[PDB]
């Protein structure tokens, strides 16, 4: 009854799509063909209907290196996306962010704005979209700034929410990710209501020594990100004892047009042999979601300050000992709001428990938490990053290969006083003044 | 006879009224399918103020239930207790307001109302004499709030000479259960003083102090919490729901109990509550049902009457008593306690007794008092908006859809005054 | 009608009324379940004094048990007799006071002083008439000691125009329980002689000898102790729950027996005491059970008569008799035992007569003297305080969690003026 | 209800709590795999509850080298300690004591420090803090004063008891003794309530003896301290006609601040082929546990004067015959009181009856005592390790290996005349002063 349509771009995205299509599939009953051994609507907001048993997703993988979703399409789930929806072009962006947004990218666009077009007329109750994309790869970047700034022509006002990759302090890649992130950044400052932030070793940390794993391949950082997204859509797409709609994120999160950067956290992380040992309480998962060594970006909020919090248990949970466990956190010490907002805290519950995906990592568990903080200390990773792009771009390094490919010096300069007035609006909101 | 409009929005109201009528159900004897199974013709004597006779015997509560949110109605319908209801009632919007007073007032506000107000305008033509309505929402949503306050207008104009109760759930001050409550209930309570009759404020927390302590339940859920809501409000008007000895109304509870238009907010409370295991250990006697009634513990709204004096009481007693035991313990409470009670007005204790008793109990009580403890709770509301407006914060999404400064100017403003008058008036002399 | 209130502090006032609450029940014909299944019906003329009329004809005492910490409670509450006390009777805390006196009266008492003071003011409100406080207490212990004399003084407060007993249990001469008894029993007289009517001192040694020689048992555990006790604390209370030829009750005692205000420390004793064995070689007469109490072996206190003087006796009799019978024996034990008796109170004999016999018995009598020996017990004790306080030991833990050095030098200084005049008057003239 | 933790240091403490963890799953019933074939609470001191039926006990292993923790992992009792709680390091101090305060020790406690306060914050009614630490060892000495420093700036006042392990006068394992004893008891003296001190040594006399026993593994030591430590927790956990607390032991045995170091002591001890020749009576097994050879610590009290005692019985014993065993033990003119405690008896009834270990040396027996007497027998042996320390460094031997790890020569006179105050005034009100 209210639509949103998911946008996977780059690896990253189509790789993060595979696993979370994978438990949005699992949580929903429906078997990898399409079709079927609380339940009865729900999948139609997600799985639109075919006249027959078979439900397609809403999703429009999008890349230009082929490779990645040839993969998908030989995977185990074939016969589910609709061939249609797969758009591959014939070379990536290689890690150019000109190229991929001015030269190449420029000539998919339009496929890709049809079958958007397409699926949403098929639909009847639009809402928003969802964004898989990461920030170093020169795909990833250049074509999300494209189809926000295409989608935000073509839809006026709907809610436009990210999954972003967040480029890591020490773990590194590419060797133009400062130069990709900045221009990403300052395209889509204005264009993005909502945008999440996830570094990858951050999960690698939390694996490593919450879940106790040596061999964290993809897969297993992809399963924890997935878990993520879904229990924040879980509430649209199931009922609860305090429902949370896309535009209730959306409007309790972000307190400022720029300041809307928000990161994820989930809880709880723990092992098979060690959950016979645990008792699984809702107020300590409260405690322990909150505790600074789970959150799933890698910066410590004890740096910072809070700004704005919120919530979502589902599962065997109620209401009071919810109400509880806040009551205690709020008075703390080591937690420390801003004083403009005296109240910080929103609450979803929902009556369904997380499902486990066979083979996985984690637990069964029959209560969860997913916390998303807009905090200050996001405020501190930004001036890291900005202090590479200076000292890259100093003496003028690789801007041969850009400006080549349809740029000019000029707009660097934009996008680098753009980064320095986000970052000192964050640094004047976050500390205190008087009156 | 004297026919009553239930009105229910947001989240809250359509739970609410799930477990409101349940209770009117058992109340009058009537099976989840909608026939009549019961024994006595008493309840047979008024059955048109709730229900109404429909072909084959069949009942229809008289209940319009409205929500942006299409998720709330799912449950209530594909729900038990939803094979009673008229299918017309059950509207729904789109999308829900997403805690934002503008996209309740103005955005879906538009579309919304005009078909409710065809469906009360149906219910009201065929209703014989309208006695009233019934509104049931939160202060603290966007779609309950926003709408409420929308639909209390459009009514208003309507019929100018009515009366309405809104039983309010007002946002607590130790929990708060959304981060942008103070913007949704200043706004929405500068509305609902211009354009209302009386106003029943509810509080959450208290209501879980109560469960947990009182009633000594481990897991209070919302099923338990709206449960104990339901009795209060199904006590207030079983006054004429019912016959009794000393019979009310709701006309009546309006003129004893507002003595100015500004001042008509009122707190609620309920007695006896009492544990399963801990009920044999107890004397069902008017005596402990007085004293469990006026102590700040066993009181449904989170202010401690001791900081403030009662300006006026109700007691609407159920089962059977003495007027004599009823009045004699008024006596008795009046004496000991009479340095809580304002001054300026002499004997103001309203008291009416029904004969029905509540199902499960020998005899219960509802106790209504409109006392001067909300000044406090009005003035930690109105400093929480002002520290969060001066700074501007959340601003941009009230602006970006309809309104401007000069709206939140004028509410900052009225509830200043308001708090101010209800202030000079309990320190007049 | 004249209701006494009945509190229980410490583990001792919990143990010893464990087992005074079996004898009362078995008196008024009390069935463990808590429904009367007696037949004479003289129990009922009386019944609301201690127990509690309530629904279906169920009975629940006026008793408040509290205790620091939680060790005591889970014994009587799953064990048997628990299923007839009120739950919100049963109070206790998280931490037992640890045999100090700060953390009773001071630190962690005022934390549950609250809570059971609520109780007391509720406990009775149906209670019509207040005749009386009746507490079970120890001088030893932490929190039968500590916040058991915070209770007097915050009692007395409400309630000045009332007359209230404390049952205490005095230290010993020759074992002492507890290494630290001389600080924790001064301090707490010193607060006992200001906010009390009269005590009844009752040693252990002294009650293990009398189970041992007179009773013919050689290991008599705390079951067997708390049996002798609790008759005599139902025998002082029984004048007024029964009827008799010559009434009492608990104001008649305390006018007899408090000639001065400080001097109001009395010492029980009861009669008749046999083995089983050898009840069949004793005929149950009136003359052998005023000698029988008159000796010092069949004492409760540990201190003997023949170093002192009587100065008011009672003999609350029970079962059935002449008075003349009586008080021939009371004039054969003047006459005989004259130099035993104080010279300036001329006929210092009270006398009282019952008309049910005690269970299992032809004839009983409790004897209560305010006798002067209690003056060597006092001696003792302060002389062992005297010696610790001078080396400051144990000392250090006193002050440091509220106390001071002051706070000791008064509590001397008052306790040697009482035994000043605990002995100027004996040797006054 | 009421919380106690336990905190496990050094080969002692991870040994002695192998065994004596292995007593309490007896006394409650408990089987090593954690299910179950007085009763109703009562393991909620101990053994916090899971959901299931699984009990994990509350305590925390803390060890520099791997040792002896792995023996535990792969011991019998494997499942029942929660795996987070054996926390290792990877080399040990090395009977130093600088190395386990200053320099190995420092960089770990932060980790033990963390699984302290989660299960504190779990339990609701905590009242202190048993350890289980040695005197002569490295890990066993060094951290545990670390531990003291932590613990008790976290919990302001709460009860602080050390299980200790007295060095013996003539049996010694270690060389730097002297060095290892004298710098933990100065550091600690300030931050510990009341301390328990048990000799090696004279616990093979007891068990030679009085138990017959011509092979005491360590094993068979380490089950009869057990024994102590259960009775002592042993009101706590079950009801009692008489019943004492953490803090009753706390304050009935410390009349001074300084002096605060008891001495345990055991009754009855006997055979299984001997149990028939004994009637094992109540007036007896008093007399017992007051000779002399049967003190746990190797010192005459005939040497000295007792200032304070405690006794604990348990099983089939009533008050009338106890209290008439201590009147004849006061008049005995063989043990002799201080003057200022007229009164220094403290009794302690439990319905419980010890149990017994299977395979144990010790018979089954319906009653049983513990007498923890503070006493001024103990300060002659205070004098004896004050004497080896002053010998040694006298021309500072082996101070190399501590001087270059973290100290100087100047705060060894700091704890050298810390001893010499508490050594005098131990006897000083030991002895009679004037007036
Ligand atoms: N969490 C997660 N991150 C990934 C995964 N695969 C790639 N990434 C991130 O993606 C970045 C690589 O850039 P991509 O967006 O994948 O670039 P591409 O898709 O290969 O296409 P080009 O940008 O044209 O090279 C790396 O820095 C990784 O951090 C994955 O499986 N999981
Ligand atoms: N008493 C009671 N209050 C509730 C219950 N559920 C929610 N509430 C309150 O109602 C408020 C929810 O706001 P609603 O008006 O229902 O919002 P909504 O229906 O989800 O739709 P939006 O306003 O668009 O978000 C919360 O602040 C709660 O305090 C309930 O079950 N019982
Ligand atoms: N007559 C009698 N006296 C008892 C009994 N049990 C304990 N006592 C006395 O009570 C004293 C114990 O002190 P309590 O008042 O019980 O202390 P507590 O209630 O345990 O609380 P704390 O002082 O904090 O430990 C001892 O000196 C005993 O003489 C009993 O069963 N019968
Ligand atoms: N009673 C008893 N004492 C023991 C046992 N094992 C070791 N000890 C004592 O521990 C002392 C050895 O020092 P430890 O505390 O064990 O040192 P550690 O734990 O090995 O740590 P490091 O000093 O770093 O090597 C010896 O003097 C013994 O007296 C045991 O099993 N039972
Ligand atoms: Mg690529
Ligand atoms: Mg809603
Ligand atoms: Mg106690
Ligand atoms: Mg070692």
């Amino acid at each position: 009854m209210r639509e949103c349509i998911s946008i996977h771009v780059g690896q990253a995205g189509v790789q993060i799509g595979n696993a979370c299509w994978e438990l949005y599939c699992l949580e929903h009953g429906i078997q990898p063909d399409g079709q079927m051994p609380h339940h009865h609507d729900s999948f139609n907001t997600f799985f639109s209907e075919t006249g027959a048993g078979k439900h397609v997703p809403r999703a429009v993988f999008v890349d230009l290196e082929p490779t990645v979703i040839d993969e998908v399409r030989t995977g185990t789930y074939r016969q589910l996306f609709h061939p249609e929806q797969l758009i591959t072009g014939k070379e990536d962006a290689a890690n150019n962010y000109a190229r991929g947004h001015y030269t190449i990218g420029k000539e998919i666009i339009d496929l890709v704005l049809d079958r958007i077009r397409k699926l949403a007329d098929q639909c009847t109750g639009l809402q928003g979209f969802l964004v898989f994309h990461s920030f170093g790869g020169g795909t990833g970047s250049g074509f999300t700034s494209l189809l926000m700034e295409r989608l935000s022509v073509d839809y006026g006002k709907k809610s436009k929410l990210e999954f972003s990759i967040y480029p890591a302090p020490q773990v590194s890649t590419a060797v133009v990710e400062p130069y990709n992130s900045i221009l990403t950044t300052h395209t889509t400052l204005e264009h993005s209501d909502c945008a999440f932030m996830v570094d990858n070793e951050a999960i690698y940390d939390i694996c490593r020594r919450n879940l106790d794993i040596e061999r964290p391949t993809y897969t297993n950082l992809n399963r924890l990100i997935s878990q993520i997204v879904s229990s924040i859509t879980a509430s649209l797409r199931f009922d609860g004892a305090l429902n949370v709609d896309l535009t209730q994120f959306q409007t309790n999160l972000v307190p400022y047009p720029r300041i809307h950067f928000p990161l994820a956290t989930y809880a709880p992380v723990i092992s098979a042999e060690k959950a016979y040992h645990e008792q699984l309480s809702v107020a300590e998962i409260t405690n322990a979601c909150f505790e600074p060594a789970n959150q799933m970006v890698k910066c410590d909020p004890r740096h910072g300050k809070y700004m704005a919090c919120c919530l979502l248990y589902r599962g065997d949970v109620v209401p009071k000992d919810v109400n509880a466990a806040i009551a205690t956190i709020k008075t703390k010490r080591s937690i420390q709001f801003v004083d403009w907002c005296p109240t910080g805290f929103k609450v979803g519950i929902n009556y369904q428990p997380p499902t486990v995906v066979p083979g996985g990592d984690l637990a069964k568990v029959q209560r969860a938490v997913c916390m998303l903080s807009n905090t200050t200390a996001i405020a501190e990773a930004w001036a890291r990053l900005d202090h590479k792009f200076d000292l890259m771009y100093a003496k003028r390094a690789f801007v041969h290969w850009y400006v080549g490919e349809g740029m000019e010096e000029g707009e660097f300069s934009e996008a680098r006083e753009d980064m320095a007035a986000l970052e000192k609006d964050y640094e004047e909101v976050g500390v205190d003044s008087v009156e | 006879m004297r026919e009553i409009v239930h009105i229910q929005a947001g989240q809250c109201g359509n739970q609410i009224g799930a477990k409101f009528w349940e209770v009117i159900s058992d109340e009058h004897g009537i099976d989840p399918s909608g026939n009549y199974v019961g024994d006595s013709d008493l309840q047979l004597e008024r059955i048109s103020v709730y229900y109404n006779e429909a072909s084959s015997h069949k009942y229809v509560p008289r209940a319009i239930l409205v929500d942006l949110e299409p998720g709330t109605m799912d449950s209530v319908r594909s729900g038990a207790f939803g094979h009673l209801f008229r299918p017309d009632n059950f509207i729904f919007g789109q999308s829900g307001a997403g805690n934002n007073w503008a996209k309740g007032h103005y955005t879906e506000g538009a579309e919304l109302v005009d078909s409710v107000l065809d469906v009360v305008r149906k219910e009201c033509e065929n209703c014989d004499c309208l006695q009233g309505f019934q509104l049931t929402h939160s202060l603290g949503g966007g779609t309950g709030s926003g709408m409420g306050t929308l639909l209390i207008s459009k009514v208003r104009e309507e019929y100018p000479d009515r009366i309405m109760n809104t039983f309010s759930v007002v946002p607590s001050p130790k929990v708060s259960d959304t981060v942008v409550e103070p913007y949704n209930a200043t706004l929405s309570i500068h509305q609902l003083v211009e354009n209302t009759d009386e106003t029943y404020c509810i509080d959450n927390e208290a209501l879980y102090d109560i469960c947990f302590r009182t009633l000594k339940l481990a897991t209070p859920t919302y099923g338990d919490l709206n449960h104990l809501v339901s009795a209060t409000m199904s006590g207030v008007t079983t006054s004429l729901r019912f016959p009794g000895q000393l019979n009310a109304d709701l006309r009546k509870l309006a003129v004893n109990m507002v003595p100015f238009p500004r001042l008509h907010f009122f707190m609620p409370g309920f007695a006896p509550l009492t544990a399963r295991g801990s009920q044999q250990y107890r004397a069902l006697t008017v005596p402990e049902l007085t004293q469990q009634m006026f102590d700040a513990k066993n009181m449904m709204a989170a202010c401690d009457p001791r900081h403030g004096r009662y300006l006026t009481v109700a007691t609407v007693f159920r089962g059977r008593m003495s007027m004599k035991e009823v009045d004699e313990q008024m006596l008795a409470i009046q004496s000991k306690n009479s340095s809580y009670f304002v001054e300026w007005i002499p004997n103001n204790v309203k008291v009416a007794v029904c004969d029905i008793p509540p199902r499960g109990l020998k005899m219960s009580s509802t106790f209504i008092g409109n006392s001067t403890a909300i000044q406090e709770l009005f003035k930690r509301i109105s400093e929480q908006f002002t520290a969060m407006f001066r700074r501007k914060a959340f601003l941009h999404w009230y602006t970006g859809e309809g309104m401007d400064e000069m709206e939140f100017t004028e509410a900052e403003s009225n509830m200043n005054d308001l708090v101010s008058e209800y202030q000079q008036y309990q320190d007049a002399t």
